């Protein structure tokens, strides 16, 4: 749990929740995946 | 020829600079004689007169005959009947093209258009029938995708691509052998290599145990071992 | 093959090549002085092999038994299939 | 025949061509938006910059290499891969997150030893503040990241709007802010963990200042690199054009010599 897990959440928060300028919708929850890895060995993609 | 195959029952060669110039010559004459020479503009007794000349040097319990036939293709292009009848009374082709020779690789012979009848996975047996099929099959993947290499470089494609165009660029170099009798022309001295030793050389290059080192090494070299010592020099 | 095909026993007649009849036959029609078609293969080319290739067929079992199966084979000059042959 | 095989090759290049060209436009249209956003970050990182040099800051490593999903774009991808390895020569057992899919499978393949974290969906849209977060989220959990003497990114610096150079520079870590002046040039005591916590906010600042400024600069590459490929298919279609040419008019005459030949003979 970063700081800035803590802030970004904060701010998807102010959010909402489309009625809002383009920037802050690309600023919070737009989808995208990140492929973990280990060391090889993977944890499976889940949404961004 | 027939006098040396029959009566005396020697083993027999014949070689043949060149057997074009039979066609041609037959040509000028099929207009005079009564024959209409229409077939690109040649005799239409073609066939039956390449016949009996390639049938007499044909194999026999006296004596068989080894055929080397050396082809001047009319203007560059095979696809005209007589170039195409020649190969039909063959059962090896090693075609050379002007290509190779403007690319620099002496010997110029084709590798994509090369045949034999005496390839199969038990006449020279199972390694040499896999090496070649590998061979084959790399090269014609590099030529296919062509236009896509070269308008879009190789930086920008795939991990499989890249690795077949290093690989095809390296059996292109190793192509190039100065011959005995080569050796004056291209001033790199004559290299004379086996069949069984071509076999073991290429095995190990498929496998990709020597493609960690120069295209330059295969440039004008024999076998395997002339490639290893060749790249120190080129190193130093 | 049609012998064994009208006995009642069926065949297969595999032509390699029709290809070389042709070829044959432009020197025959040539030196005979009989008009060409296209590329100095003969006028009527086409019938000699038609009515030889329909000789292929099965035919119904009151009137013989067998059938002759056809596999002509035609060798191309450079994979081309726009010429007359 | 010669004709066909020309023809529908020809075909092919032109095909090949429509293309290249369609690609283009679509380049400096996600060009212009690439541009505006690299700006925009830079502005951010410049107040956050402001403070480092003060600071003066200025100090187990990280490789970050950042690319598109999307092919196509420069040789971005592949001296990008390059610039990693040269800097695996600084530290061999470093944690290499792969920011796009381009730089996964190479890097990937080299060491599955250093492969860490590794990310998706950087190609579709230009990088937003959302995965920047996440990422610098993740980056504490799997790398220990915070604790490093020296953490390293690496970009492409967009020199001028049809230009690159790759370009690197260190992010300061928590434990370097900890031990120059904040109390000495600042004050903060005990009552607040501003450390800490600076560090983990400007994580993700600079991560993503980093990651808009090589998207930038590598559609620039794809915009400069499609102009180049239209003009050599181009090329292309000239020379089996002429030889099409040559190769139409030569059945033409082969069907006027057999006419020929027949009615003098």
């Amino acid at each position: 749990i970063s700081y800035a897990a803590y802030l970004n959440v904060a701010a998807q928060a102010i959010r909402s929740t489309e009625l809002q300028t383009a920037s802050v919708l690309n600023r919070s929850q737009t989808d995208a995946f990140y492929t973990q890895y280990k060391n090889a060995s993977e944890p499976t993609p889940i949404t961004k | 020829a027939e006098y040396f195959r029959d009566e005396e029952g020697q083993d027999v060669l014949l070689f043949i600079d060149n057997i074009f110039r039979f066609t041609q010559a037959g040509s000028e004459v099929s207009a005079l004689l009564g024959r209409i020479p229409s077939a690109v503009g040649y005799q239409p007794t073609l066939a039956t007169d390449m016949g009996l000349l390639q049938e007499r040097i044909t194999t026999t319990k006296k004596g068989s005959v080894t055929s080397v036939q050396a082809v001047y293709v009319p203007a560059d292009d095979l696809t005209d009947p007589a170039p195409a009848t020649t190969f039909a009374h063959l059962d090896a082709t090693t075609v050379l093209s002007r290509g190779i020779s403007e690319l620099g690789i002496y010997p110029a012979v084709d590798p994509l258009d090369s045949k034999s009848r005496l390839l199969d996975a038990a006449v020279v047996g199972q390694e040499h029938y896999d090496v070649a099929s590998k061979v084959q099959e790399t090269l014609q993947t590099y030529k296919s995708l062509q236009d896509i290499i070269a308008i879009l470089g190789m930086d920008e494609l795939s991990e499989q691509d890249k690795l077949t165009v290093e690989r095809a660029r390296k059996i292109q170099r190793f192509l190039s052998q100065p011959f005995a009798v080569a050796e004056v022309f291209t001033g790199i001295p004559g290299k004379l290599v086996r069949l069984k030793d071509t076999v073991a050389s290429f095995k190990a290059v498929l496998e990709g145990k020597y493609d960690n080192i120069p295209e330059h090494a295969f440039y004008m070299v024999g076998g395997i071992e002339d490639v290893v010592a060749k790249a120190e020099k080129l190193a130093a | 093959g049609e012998w064994f095909r009208d006995n009642g026993k069926h065949a297969l007649i595999v032509y390699d090549d029709l290809s070389k009849q042709a070829v044959a036959y432009r020197q025959l029609s040539l030196l005979l002085r009989r008009p060409p078609g296209r590329e100095a293969y003969p006028g009527d080319v086409f019938y000699l092999h038609s009515r030889l290739l329909e000789r292929a067929a099965k035919l119904s079992e009151k009137e013989g038994s067998g059938s002759l199966t056809a596999l002509p084979v035609i060798e191309t000059q450079g994979g081309d299939v726009s010429a007359y042959i | 025949a010669t004709l066909k095989e020309v023809e529908m090759r020809l075909k092919s290049i032109k095909n090949i061509e429509k293309i290249t060209k369609t690609m283009k436009i679509v380049a400096s249209t996600r060009l212009s938006k690439a541009e505006k956003a690299k700006i925009s970050a830079k502005k951010m990182d410049e107040a956050e910059q402001l403070f480092y040099k003060n600071a003066e800051t200025k100090n187990k490593e990280l490789i970050v290499a950042i690319t598109s999903d999307k092919g196509l774009c420069g040789s971005i991808h592949s001296q990008l891969a390059k610039a990693v390895r040269r800097h695996l020569n600084d530290q061999p057992n470093a944690d290499i997150v792969t920011i796009g899919d381009k730089i996964k499978m190479q890097l990937l393949r080299t060491h599955p030893n250093n492969i860490k974290l590794s990310i998706n969906g950087i190609g579709k849209d230009a990088p937003t503040f959302q995965e920047s977060a996440l990422i610098a989220d993740k980056l504490l959990s799997v790398m220990k990241a915070g604790t490093y003497p020296k953490i390293s990114i690496f970009y492409n610096d967009p020199v001028s709007s049809l230009s690159f150079e790759p370009s690197e520079k260190p992010i300061f870590n928590a434990k370097t802010i900890e031990q120059s002046p904040s109390f000495g040039k600042f004050e903060i005591d005990t009552d607040a963990n501003v450390p800490r916590d600076l560090f983990e906010y400007t994580l993700a600042n600079q991560m993503l200042t980093a990651m808009a400024q090589g998207y930038a600069a590598e559609i620039s590459a794809r915009r400069n690199a499609m102009d180049n490929a239209s003009k050599n298919a181009g090329d292309m279609i000239n020379r089996y054009s002429i030889l099409y040419n040559r190769t139409r008019q030569a059945v033409i005459t082969n069907e006027l010599v057999d006419i020929i030949t027949g009615a003098s003979s």
